[PDB]
């Protein structure tokens, strides 16, 4: 069960990078746009959230190093 | 407790066995001031090189003077408690027995004269032990690092 | 003494405070108030540390053996040195 | 006995050293100390008392003396607005050289401390003019300390003791303190304001070499007789009066006017001689009362039987409380704090908006180091009253001689008084926490309208029927139809309305939405911590988790793991809890005081009436901001004055977080650290000749309680003490 | 622990981190403040924790509030 | 009070005006047409409508240029305090009502201690419409004098 | 000069004869 997890984690984890995510801007420019890959829903205002994080796109910037993970294994 | 080299071996049992807190075979007054002349000698260099006057020409005179009131402390922490440990006509409460089982006699210091008498020897010898690291440290003071 | 311990007449003599003493104060006596016709008992009690264990089984409506912390000394203080 | 403690022999046989920690906390317990008698109850304390005014003496002969032997009075006077106020004079041998210049200020010769509990400004108003007064200020005070002594002493012995009936004569107590303490001491103040202070303050120099020439007002002692009083307030002091001269001075001695003197900014001096004569005469006749030798009056034990109502609501009303109040010690100390507790919070409240010393509502930091000592003062004694509420509970009451009466009635519906306090608690927690939540939301994605901002309309309402036209309400004192504004028009009214309406003064301060949300934060405080403190009262005597409380006393640890864990269940405990969110509470009453004035001083008024209904608001723009002076007391580039109070202030955060050490680890993990311990000093060599006398112990589980929270309180007022003082005084303004 | 990642968030900003000009010098994030401020007890409260909660506390408003709020939170 | 109108209230159209202005600053960054640009224009009408609802239903705006509440009763505004807590209060009531239901309805079985950790979900169907009408049932329960007891408390 | 004395006083000696009377006191025995 915890390996499970574990995978279903990291699923989400490279689904979001795909679908939600300015990694192929980022892979134009990685030294001054940072790395996106979260956007929320605009309810109640909280879509200022979705900060101008460049690269024609909003959303939180992330700070788990994906992007460089993902850009040491040539995707 | 248990014997291990530390506390029980022939190097280590005659080291402590003949220092004067454990000579338990001689007048208290020179087992005080035997104490303080090698406590007194000791405690003059912090005080003069790391004192509040290590840089002025008087560190030599403030480190001594310093040295001399921490020696006049502990004498007076040395009298509170034997005034208030001892009674004055109760006998020793040293262990009289040694290890191979010979019964000995109580030691003289564990009693109010005898504790009275111990620190007239520290006192008396911690103030000289702290003049004579003054007078070697500034009259024949070539080798030393200060 | 050090301790005070008193025991009720509440008491239906089942013997559960007298095996949780671990210092040995409490004791069974024959009584003839209950239907097993014993009550406990509190004889020693200088050696009685205080561990309210002793209490925390007797089954009763409020309880019937009952530890009242007084002075301490240095047996009722649990020291070894 | 056999040694310390003398007082208590199960003590004195306890071989750890317990017994040295524990002989000092129960010192004053008279009651608990072996062989204690009702008579020796009374004459220790009575004795005690004495001891108590000694101290109160000699410290004022402290303040006096230092002021006038190293302070700057002759000089402060010159200038009350520029020069500051010198407390005493710093010799401490570990200063080095830039902290000596440093503290050097005030117009002295070396360092020194700057007086900030406005004594200056009290004794200028009373008529003290030069250092001399204050010498003989230092020795009539020192004398008067030398005589308490003495009776402390002197009422011991055989021969002068009181007998108890002596103590317990309830009725000629009180009139002579009605009419006596309370009454004439007004009535002769009255007399030094209109012998040496009024004079004073009009250029006339009076003192007991001459005080029999001068006349308080020029037909003195004749019009009071005759009965036209309407002479001493004739002709008062002008409009435009220089405080310390003979320009403007008038003649009157007694007035009405209200309003502010407009140079100092005060109360006038003749209102306040005015008040102590008028409140001289209501304890006077408020003092023949009850009855003590001479067959009038009325009985205090009869008015309390008497007032039984009809129909049963109250039981048997107020019977048989005479004795029960008139034979518990710990009933009437209850009351005095109780009493004590409230006034003192109205001190602090009154202080502030009614500035009564002269030139000292422009002296900004002794304004807030003075508001903010006594609600202090004030939440520490207001716990005390319920604290010996219970005590009265366990030791005192008497189940059997308060049968059905309105005080065991209390005790028979604590379940209702308790769970409502509960309610009232939980209502106003989760609202105003709610309310701010909510505001702090809104204003973090960039929506400042969204707020829910309430308007606090009753209390401007209020101050609309004081006059205050800012909210135009137009009702009483604010229309000028009503009767009572005719009915004040011509004698109070033009100075009251005229300072009420000033923007300077802190007299009625607008108030806005911030005011509404943290009047309720105050709210929530007194309730919680009234919760804690009724509930420890009413279920002292005995409760279902153990319905014998009352056979272990007042303070007990705990009563073992059984039935589920008892920890905390002393009628101690509830008193300790409740200093938790005393201090808790005292802080949002502080702080809301200090903010509201600091923006005020600075003539800023918008930041604190925007920043105050978000909780980041209070954060950055009150502690943030306003500590950007203070942690610069001393950097890697220099120091400054405000060093010392950078010092504290960290010194404040060490004691503090020392406090949790206390209350978080409990006492059987240190147990066995010190057993361990103790073996290793027994078997060191060199260090098994030193034997412990007191075996070593670790702290009992109510020492550490204690314990812990004296460092929780001593570093939450020194923290906060720190930061009032130098960022006020760093700005002074 | 935490002062162990205090100690590497100042140590970096000081010495190691920061922009670096085209001429070749290089200022650090924090100006090098490591080596004398760190050795008072005050000094870690004026430039790290007062100095460096400037950007947290101002934090309403763009897309870093969720951390403003935060902060306050888990207070 | 001297709380002015917010639909007059120059404070309160400045507000408005500065954070269309910050979005509008945001938005001249994306393409004309990109998903960004839509969404913060999605934002922007929203802003504009919400200043004007406020500026419509007679809320009163201070020096701030922010809604104020005026909760005293004042029946000029009903629908700022004492509509909306009505409409609370008949809300909590059917909460509290149809959970006391419950606990009743489950008394008189052989342990009420199971049919609460495991709730009946049937029963709290028959029983979910009953808070409809809890004003109605319960002032007939108070005048009954069955909504409370008197002195049997604890066991029974 | 007066405080000069009477701040070692107060702060050195009547610290030091207060400690140590009351330690005797303390631990007496009768
Ligand atoms: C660690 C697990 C995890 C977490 C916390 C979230 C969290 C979230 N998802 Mg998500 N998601 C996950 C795994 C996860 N997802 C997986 C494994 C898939 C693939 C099936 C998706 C597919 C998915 C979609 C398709 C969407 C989300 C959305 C969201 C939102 C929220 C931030 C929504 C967002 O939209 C902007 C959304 O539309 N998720
Ligand atoms: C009380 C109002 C409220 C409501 C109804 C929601 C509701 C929601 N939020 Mg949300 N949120 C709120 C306040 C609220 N949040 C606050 C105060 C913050 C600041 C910490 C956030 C920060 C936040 C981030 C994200 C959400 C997301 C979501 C959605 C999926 C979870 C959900 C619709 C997720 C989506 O969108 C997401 O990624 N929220
Ligand atoms: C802060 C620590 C400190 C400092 C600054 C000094 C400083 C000094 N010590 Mg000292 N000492 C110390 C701790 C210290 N001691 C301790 C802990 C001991 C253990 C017993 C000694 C034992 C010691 C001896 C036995 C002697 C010194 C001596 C000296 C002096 C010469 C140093 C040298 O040549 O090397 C110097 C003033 C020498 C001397 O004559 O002092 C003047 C010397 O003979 N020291
Ligand atoms: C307990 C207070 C107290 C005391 C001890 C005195 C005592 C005295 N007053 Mg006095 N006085 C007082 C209150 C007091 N007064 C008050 C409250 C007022 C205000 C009405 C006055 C107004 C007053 C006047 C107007 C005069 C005195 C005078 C006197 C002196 C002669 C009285 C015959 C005497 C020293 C008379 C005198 O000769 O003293 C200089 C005098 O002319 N007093
Ligand atoms: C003038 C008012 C007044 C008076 C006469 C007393 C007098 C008394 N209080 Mg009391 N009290 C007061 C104010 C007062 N207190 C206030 C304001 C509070 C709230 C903080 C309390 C809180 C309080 C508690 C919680 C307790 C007492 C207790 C006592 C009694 C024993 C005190 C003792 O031996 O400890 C003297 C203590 C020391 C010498 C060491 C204390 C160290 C502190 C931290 C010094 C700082 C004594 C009759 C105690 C009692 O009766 O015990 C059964 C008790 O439990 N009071
Ligand atoms: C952050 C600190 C903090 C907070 C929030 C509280 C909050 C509370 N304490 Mg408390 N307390 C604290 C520190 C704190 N205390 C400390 C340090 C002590 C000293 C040990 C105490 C000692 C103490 C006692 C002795 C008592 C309380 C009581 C209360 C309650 C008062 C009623 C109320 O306002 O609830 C409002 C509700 C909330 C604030 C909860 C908000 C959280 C959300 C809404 C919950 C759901 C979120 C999803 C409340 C739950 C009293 C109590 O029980 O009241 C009846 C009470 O008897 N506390
Ligand atoms: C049917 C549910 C119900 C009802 C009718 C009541 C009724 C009452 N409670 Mg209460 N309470 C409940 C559940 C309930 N409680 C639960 C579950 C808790 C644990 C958190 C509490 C905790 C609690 C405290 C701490 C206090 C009360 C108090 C009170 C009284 C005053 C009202 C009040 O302050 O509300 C308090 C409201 C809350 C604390 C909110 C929590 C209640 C939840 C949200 C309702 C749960 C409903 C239930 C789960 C739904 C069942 C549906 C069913 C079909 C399955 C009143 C007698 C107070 C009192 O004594 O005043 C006299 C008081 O101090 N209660
Ligand atoms: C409250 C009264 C008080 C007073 C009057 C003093 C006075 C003094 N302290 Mg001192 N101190 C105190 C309390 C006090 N201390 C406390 C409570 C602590 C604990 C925090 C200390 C910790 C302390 C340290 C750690 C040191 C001093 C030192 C000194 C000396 C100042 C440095 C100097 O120029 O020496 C000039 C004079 C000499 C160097 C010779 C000493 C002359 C003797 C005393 C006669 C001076 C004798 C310094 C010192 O002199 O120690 C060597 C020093 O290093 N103190
Ligand atoms: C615990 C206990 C106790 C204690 C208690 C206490 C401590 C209490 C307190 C209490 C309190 C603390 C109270 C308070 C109160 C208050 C009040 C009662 C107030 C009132 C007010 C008024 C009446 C006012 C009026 C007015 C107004 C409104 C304004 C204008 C003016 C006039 C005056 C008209 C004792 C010891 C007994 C014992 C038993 C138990
Ligand atoms: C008008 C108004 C106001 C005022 C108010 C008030 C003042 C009130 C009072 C109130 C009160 C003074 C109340 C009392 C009460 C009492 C009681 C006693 C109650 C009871 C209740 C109950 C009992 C209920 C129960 C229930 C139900 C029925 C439902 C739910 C469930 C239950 C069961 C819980 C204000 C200003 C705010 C604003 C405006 C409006
Ligand atoms: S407290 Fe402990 S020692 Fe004392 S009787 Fe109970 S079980 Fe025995
Ligand atoms: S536990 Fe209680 S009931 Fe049982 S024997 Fe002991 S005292 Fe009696």
């Amino acid at each position: 069960g915890q390996l499970s997890i574990i995978f279903l984690w990291l699923s989400g984890m490279y689904f979001h990078g795909a679908r939600f995510s300015n990694y192929e801007a980022w892979l134009s420019d990685p030294t001054h746009i940072g790395p996106s890959a979260q956007v929320v829903w605009p309810i109640v205002g909280q879509e200022i959230l979705n900060g101008d994080v460049g690269g024609g796109f909003r959303g939180i910037q992330i700070t788990s190093g994906f992007f460089q993970l993902w850009r040491a294994s040539g995707i | 407790s248990l014997e291990t080299p530390v506390t029980s071996s022939p190097l280590v049992a005659w080291y402590l066995s003949n220092l004067p807190a454990y000579r338990t075979a001689v007048s208290p007054l020179l087992r005080g001031i035997e104490v303080g002349l090698a406590h007194g000698y000791l405690l003059v260099g912090p005080f003069a090189l790391t004192g509040p006057l290590r840089n002025t020409p008087v560190h030599g005179q403030a480190g001594t003077l310093g040295a001399i009131g921490l020696v006049s402390i502990l004498s007076v922490c040395l009298t509170m408690y034997g005034v208030a440990s001892f009674n004055e006509g109760e006998p020793s409460t040293a262990p009289v027995l040694t290890l191979t089982g010979r019964k000995k006699e109580a030691d003289k210091l564990q009693t109010a004269e005898g504790w009275s008498q111990f620190t007239g020897g520290f006192f008396f010898g911690g103030v000289s032990g702290a003049v004579w690291a003054y007078f070697l440290l500034y009259v024949l003071d070539l080798p030393y690092f200060f | 003494m050090s301790h005070s311990v008193k025991i009720y007449d509440t008491c239906i003599g089942c013997t559960q405070c007298v095996r949780a003493c671990p210092t040995d104060v409490l004791e069974m006596i024959p009584w003839d108030g209950c239907k097993a016709k014993q009550i406990a008992s509190a004889p020693r009690t200088e050696d009685c540390v205080g561990c309210k264990r002793c209490e925390s089984a007797c089954p009763t409506d409020f309880l019937s053996v009952r530890v009242y912390l007084g002075p301490e000394t240095t047996r009722s203080m649990a020291l070894s040195y | 006995e056999l040694r310390f403690p003398r007082f208590s022999q199960g003590l004195a046989q306890d071989p750890t050293t317990r017994r040295i920690w524990f002989g000092i906390a129960t010192a004053h317990d008279f009651e608990s100390h072996d062989d204690i008698t009702e008579e020796r109850l009374y004459q220790n304390i009575f004795a005690s008392h004495f001891g108590q005014l000694a101290i109160i003496f000699l410290w004022t002969s402290g303040n006096l003396f230092h002021v006038a032997w190293q302070g700057n009075f002759e000089s402060w006077i010159q200038d009350p607005l520029h020069v500051r106020p010198i407390a005493h004079a710093i010799w401490d041998p570990h200063f080095g050289q830039p902290a000596v210049e440093a503290f050097t200020r005030g117009g002295a010769a070396g360092p020194v401390n700057i007086a900030y509990s406005g004594v200056y400004q009290w004794w200028y108003t009373i008529g003290l003019r030069t250092n001399e007064d204050l010498y003989t200020g230092a020795l009539f005070l020192l004398f008067l300390s030398t005589l308490s002594l003495i009776a402390s002493w002197l009422h011991l012995q055989p021969k002068w003791k009181p007998s108890l009936s002596w103590f317990k004569n309830a009725e000629s107590r009180l009139n002579h303190h009605l009419s006596g303490l309370f009454g004439v001491s007004s009535l002769a103040w009255t007399g030094h304001l209109v012998h040496v202070a009024i004079p004073a303050s009009r250029g006339e120099y009076v003192r007991w070499n001459n005080f029999l020439d001068v006349l308080p007002y020029p037909q003195g002692l004749g019009p009071l007789l005759t009965g036209q009083w309407n002479l001493y307030a004739q002709n008062p002091d002008s409009s435009n009066h220089l405080f310390g001269t003979a320009q403007g001075a008038g003649t009157a001695i007694l007035t009405l006017l209200g309003g502010f003197h407009p140079q100092t900014q005060s109360l006038w001096l003749t209102d306040m001689a005015h008040h102590h004569l008028a409140i001289a005469f209501i304890f006077l006749i408020a003092g023949h009362m009850y009855r003590t030798n001479f067959g009038i009056g009325h009985s205090i034990k009869d008015l309390l039987e008497a007032h039984t109502p009809p129909g049963g609501r109250l039981g048997r009303g107020h019977k048989g409380l005479y004795d029960t109040i008139n034979n518990s010690i710990h009933f009437q100390l209850g009351l005095a704090l109780a009493s004590l507790g409230v006034i003192t919070s109205l001190v602090a409240q009154h202080m502030y908006s009614l500035p009564p010393y002269a030139f000292i509502a422009q002296d900004f930091t002794t304004q807030a180091a003075l508001y903010t000592h006594h609600q202090y003062i004030a939440g520490f004694i207001m716990t005390g009253a319920f604290a010996h509420g219970a005590i009265f509970f366990i030791r005192d009451y008497n189940p059997e001689q308060n049968e059905d009466n309105v005080l065991a009635r209390m005790l028979d519906h604590k379940e209702a008084i308790i769970s409502h306090l509960s309610w009232a608690s939980l209502f106003l927690g989760f609202h105003t926490l709610g309310l701010y939540v909510h505001n702090d939301v809104m204003l973090a994605f960039g929506t400042p309208e969204k707020q829910i901002l309430i308007e606090p309309i009753f209390a401007q309402w209020i101050q609309s029927a004081h006059g205050k036209t800012t909210y135009g309400f137009d009702i009483l004192l604010s229309s000028t139809n009503g009767p009572a504004f005719n009915a004040g028009r011509s004698l109070w009214l033009p100075g009251w309305l005229n300072a009420v309406n000033e923007n300077s003064n802190s007299l009625f301060l607008t108030i806005g939405p911030g005011d509404f949300l943290v009047h309720h934060a105050i709210a929530l405080g007194l309730h919680t911590t009234t919760l804690i403190l009724v509930k420890g009262a009413l279920d002292a005597r005995g409760s279902k988790l153990m319905p014998d409380k009352k056979d272990f006393g007042y303070s007990f640890p705990c009563d073992g793991p059984g039935r589920g864990g008892t920890c905390d269940i002393s009628a101690w405990d509830a008193f300790y809890l409740a200093v938790f969110w005393m201090l808790n509470t005292i802080g949002w009453v502080t702080f809301y005081w200090h903010w509201k004035h600091i923006t005020l001083w600075q003539g800023n008024v918008s930041q604190f009436n925007e920043s105050s209904t978000y909780l980041m608001g209070w954060l950055r723009d009150y502690l943030w901001l306003n500590s950007s002076q203070l942690i610069n007391g001393y950097n890697p580039f220099g120091m400054n004055s405000l060093s010392v109070w950078a010092w504290m202030f960290l010194f404040g955060h060490l004691v503090w977080a020392t406090g949790f050490m206390f209350l978080i680890s409990w006492r059987g993990y240190w147990q066995e650290l010190i057993e361990t311990l103790a073996w290793a000093h027994e078997r060191t060599p060199l260090a098994n000749l030193i034997r412990w006398r007191d075996k070593p112990v670790a702290l009992s589980i109510v020492q550490a309680r204690l314990v812990g929270l004296a460092h929780f309180s001593v570093g939450y007022i020194f923290t906060y003490a720190a930061f009032l003082i130098a960022s006020t005084s760093g700005k002074f303004g | 622990i935490s002062v162990v990642i205090f100690h590497f968030s100042w140590k970096m900003q000081s010495d190691v981190w920061g922009t670096i000009s085209d001429q070749g010098v290089v200022t650090h994030i924090t100006g090098g403040n490591f080596a004398q401020s760190s050795i008072t007890i005050n000094g870690w409260l004026r430039d790290f924790l007062w100095a460096q909660a400037s950007q947290v506390i101002q934090s309403y408003g763009s897309s870093l509030s969720a951390y403003g709020l935060f902060f306050l939170g888990a207070h | 009070a001297g709380l002015t109108p917010c639909k007059e209230s120059k404070a309160f159209a400045k507000r408005e005006k500065q954070s269309v202005k910050k979005l509008n600053s945001s938005l001249k960054k994306y393409a004309p047409d990109s998903a960004p640009a839509l969404a913060i224009q999605a934002t922007i009408d929203k802003t504009k409508r919400r200043f004007e609802n406020y500026g419509k239903f007679g809320l009163l705006c201070g020096s701030d240029g922010l809604p104020h509440l005026i909760v005293s009763g004042d029946q000029r505004h009903w629908g700022e305090f004492i509509t909306p807590g009505v409409l609370f209060l008949y809300i909590a009531g059917w909460i509290g009502w149809v959970g006391r239901s419950y606990l009743i309805a489950v008394s008189g079985e052989k342990k009420p201690a199971m049919r609460e950790i495991i709730i009946d979900v049937e029963l709290a169907a028959r029983i979910i419409p009953r808070g409809f009408i809890w004003p109605v049932a319960a002032y007939r329960e108070l005048i009954n004098g069955d909504l409370v007891v008197d002195d049997a408390d604890i066991g029974y | 000069n007066l405080p000069s004395i009477f701040v070692p006083l107060v702060g050195l000696v009547f610290p030091a004869i207060a400690m140590t009377s009351l330690f005797l006191y303390v631990q007496k025995k009768k």
